[PDB]
């Protein structure tokens, strides 16, 4: 039904 | 630019996010984001609730 | 932020859109009119659980990393809101891997749907380019 996102990547440098 | 009178651009929260950082906010699903500044591609920073700080993109969906 | 039409076509041909892979600018405006109507923070989910983002609406299961699509590559290697962005750069360099990788700009189906083989220099007529 509905998705829980992983977290994005850490702030690029 | 971000010293504005408006909301600039905003958002809804789509899934409760618990700051994890110093520099994080947190929100409950449905609570507004305003003023985004879209620092890093992933993660952002706005105003959610008197809150200022950093949050992952992909918790909010832009308005609209 | 929702371009102008000329607005657009300049920022686009900036990023060395005009004629790339062998497609007009008009083409690339054109696209961007009929997937986002210019808005640079349209976000439209899919029933396949994936979604469309940004000014071309760039899908998240070949694409770019939403977190939230199963079984999906990432293959413009960024997350999906960095086509989010009021500047156009990543949704660029993105749209560039899509229509080189052997389908040419039949990815976008409102580019196919509304622009292939229609007068498009018609979308990049009056500006100052």
């Amino acid at each position: 039904s509905s998705v829980v996102p992983y977290l994005p990547r850490l702030p690029i440098l | 630019p971000l010293g504005s009178s408006d909301l600039g651009i905003t958002a809804i929260a789509l899934y409760d996010y618990q700051a994890a950082g110093d520099d994080e906010i947190s929100f409950d699903p449905d609570d507004i984001i305003t003023n985004i500044e879209m620092i890093d591609d992933g993660w952002w920073r706005g105003v959610c609730k008197g809150r200022y700080g950093l949050f992952p993109a992909n918790y909010v969906e832009l308005r609209q | 932020k929702v371009f102008g039409r000329c607005e657009l076509a300049a920022a686009m041909k900036r990023h060395g859109l005009d004629n790339y892979r062998g497609y007009s600018l008009g083409n690339w405006v054109c696209a961007a009119k009929f997937e986002s109507n210019f808005n640079t923070q349209a976000t439209n989910r899919n029933t396949d659980g994936s979604t469309d983002y940004g000014i071309l609406q760039i899908n998240s299961r070949w694409w770019c990393n939403d977190g939230r699509t199963p079984g999906s590559r990432n293959l413009c290697n960024i997350p999906c809101s960095a086509l989010l962005s009021s500047d156009i750069t990543a949704s660029v360099n993105c749209a560039k891997k899509i229509v080189s990788d052997g389908n040419g700009m039949n990815a976008w189906v409102a580019w196919r749907n509304r622009c292939k083989g229609t007068d498009v220099q018609a979308w990049i007529r009056g500006c100052r380019l």
